[PDB]
């Protein structure tokens, strides 16, 4: 679109809007659980390694 | 009670940090304003009677 002639625009609609502005969020929503859960396993465990 | 933290720094030490992460995510979204609603809210109603 952007190679097209002058004038002339574009705009994503329906599911493409929605997965345009929910790009990343599944790797951080992801990290952020492994963050709580080796926080947690280390409360119950008492050791930052095991 | 103090003594449970005492003897268990980690579990202490992994509430601080669960209160930094919790913190940290909440600033960024966080809206920022000068003055909150303070002024009490109007509606307004307009006619035409040309
Ligand atoms: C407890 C207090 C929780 C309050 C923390 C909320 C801060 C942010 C929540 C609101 C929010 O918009 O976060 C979205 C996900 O929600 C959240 O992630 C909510 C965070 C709640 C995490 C609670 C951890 C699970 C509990 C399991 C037990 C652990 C408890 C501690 C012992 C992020 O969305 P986004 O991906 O678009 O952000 C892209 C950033 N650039």
């Amino acid at each position: 679109i952007a190679k097209l002639p002058k004038g002339i625009g574009y705009e994503w609609t329906g599911i493409s809007l929605q997965e345009k502005q929910s790009e990343s969020q599944m790797a951080f929503l992801l990290g952020l659980s492994m963050l709580v859960v080796f926080l947690v396993l280390a409360a119950l465990y008492e050791s930052w390694a095991i | 009670m103090s003594q449970f933290f005492i003897r268990r720094p980690v579990f202490a030490w992994v509430i601080a940090i669960f209160i930094i992460i919790f913190g940290l995510l909440s600033i960024p979204k966080l809206p920022i304003a000068r003055f909150p609603s303070v002024a009490p809210p109007q509606v307004n109603i307009s006619a035409t009677y040309p």
